[PDB]
């Protein structure tokens, strides 16, 4: 229907700068105003600032006047958010949204921003498997253990999507600057492993994607 | 700045319940021009961009179900759900949408009531890719209990384990609104193999019992 889509930099290092991009879709782009709004340890949402696209009118918080840019490029479509002058207060998640009479009623699906010196680590993954001599059951859990990475952002697909229900996403833990998190997902006993189940682990930050099979430990 | 005040931080309820959210602002939001109340409320998923349900105080997007009622006027405005379902699972945030710098309360939460369940709990082995990178990890999967409380012992040959145990509670389930949690104990290769027996303990209060699972390694 109407649509978002954010673009940009997840890892900046510090004093540096990042534009941010927000791609619409579905709607007349310069009917309305895009919105841009920052989420803070996934808990508080601060109001950056508003841009018309008809005028380039911009109405910041003062707040983040000179932190923030807004502009928009009506030829594509897109919004752009630029931040300066990095720092780790500026670690979260932007969000675009479009503000018409209805306040925000689309919003994009957000830019995790991290604010770092370190480089980017692609993850590990690691199948979590019953092994030994486990009882069959008349269910089986099986995992993905995805280690090692920076920055967080990644997501752990089962089978292309087929198994989406019965999937556990463990949040991530950040230890010695790296993150871990782990993904579970159950299935009935005759699903596996007389047929092959694989988490797919997608690490955008490096341009990274990583199947792993879930393979059993003898034969059955 | 507008200051907007949700009341309570949290709220517990069971499915099919009613609640009641209060948003409370510095200043009117009336605007007396259009005979409205710019108030409007955001329902964020774990792990999603807010989505508007309700602006001008009372008017729900299409597609909202009429489950959620805004009501109220000025300064004083609530959120009322009439038959919570699990789904409803989030954080509920009011924005000052009449006066810039747009604001918005701190949220409030709405956690699920259901019966105490126990955990069913599985153990896996480093797998044979994490041991060729010299690591260990053993993890234990606790699965669909309530409440989130539950405490893992972690045992190796007998003796207690506690240095390298890290664990990560989902969050609550949109479906059957039961916690889960992954414990990973993490050893080197070498010392993983000067040892045995490795076992952990899930303790709940839903039976004086412990949970055991455990493994041998030379069986691996």
């Amino acid at each position: 229907e109407v649509q978002l889509q954010q673009f940009g930099a997840e890892l900046v290092k510090p004093g540096a700068s990042v534009k941010i991009s927000c791609k619409a879709s579905g709607y007349t782009f310069t009917d309305y105003n895009m919105d841009w709004v920052k989420q803070s340890h996934g808990k508080s949402l601060e109001w950056i600032g508003d841009i018309n696209p008809n005028y380039d009118s911009t109405v910041y918080n003062q707040k983040f006047k000179g932190k923030a840019t807004l502009t928009v490029d009506k030829s594509s479509s897109t919004a752009y958010m630029e931040l300066r002058s990095l720092t780790s207060e500026d670690t979260a998640i932007y969000y675009c949204a479009r503000d018409g009479a209805y306040a925000m009623d689309h919003w994009g699906q957000g830019t995790s921003v991290t604010v770092s010196s370190a480089k980017t680590t692609p993850p590990s993954v690691y199948p979590l498997a019953p092994g030994c001599g486990d009882t069959t059951g008349s269910s089986v859990t099986l995992g993905c253990l995805v280690k090692g990475y920076f920055p967080e952002s990644v997501t752990v697909t089962w089978n292309s999507g087929s198994l989406s229900s019965s999937v556990h996403t463990f949040p991530a833990l950040l230890q010695s600057g790296l993150y871990t998190m782990s993904s579970s997902v159950t299935v009935p006993s005759s699903t596996w492993p007389s047929q092959t189940v694989t988490c797919s682990v997608a690490h955008p930050a490096s341009s990274t994607t990583v199947d792993k099979k879930l393979e059993p430990s003898g034969p059955i | 700045d507008i200051v907007m005040t949700q009341s309570p931080s949290s709220l517990s309820v069971s499915a099919g319940e009613k609640v009641t959210m209060s948003c409370k602002s510095s200043q009117s939001l009336l605007n007396s021009g259009h005979q409205k109340n710019y108030l409007a409320w955001y329902q964020q998923k774990p792990g999603q961009p807010p989505k508007l349900l309700i602006s001008g105080a009372s008017t729900r997007e299409s597609g909202v179900p009429d489950r959620f009622t805004g009501s109220g006027s000025g300064t004083d405005f609530t959120l009322t759900i009439s038959s919570v379902q699990a789904e409803d699972l989030a954080v509920y945030y009011c924005q000052n949408d009449h006066r810039y710098p747009l604001t918005f309360g701190a949220g409030t939460k709405l956690e699920l009531k259901r019966a105490d369940a126990a955990p069913t709990v599985s153990i896996f082995p480093p797998s044979s890719e994490q041991l060729t990178s010299g690591g260990a990890s053993v993890v234990c999967f606790l699965n669909n209990f309530y409440p989130k409380d539950i405490n893992v012992k972690w045992k190796i040959d007998g003796s207690e384990r506690q240095n390298g145990v890290l664990n990560s509670w989902t969050d609550q389930d949109s479906k059957d609104s039961t916690y889960s949690m992954s414990s990973t104990l993490t050893l080197t290769k070498d010392e993983y193999e000067r040892h045995n027996s490795y076992t952990c303990e899930a303790t709940h209060k839903t039976s004086t019992s412990p949970i055991v699972k455990s493994f041998n390694r030379n069986e691996c």
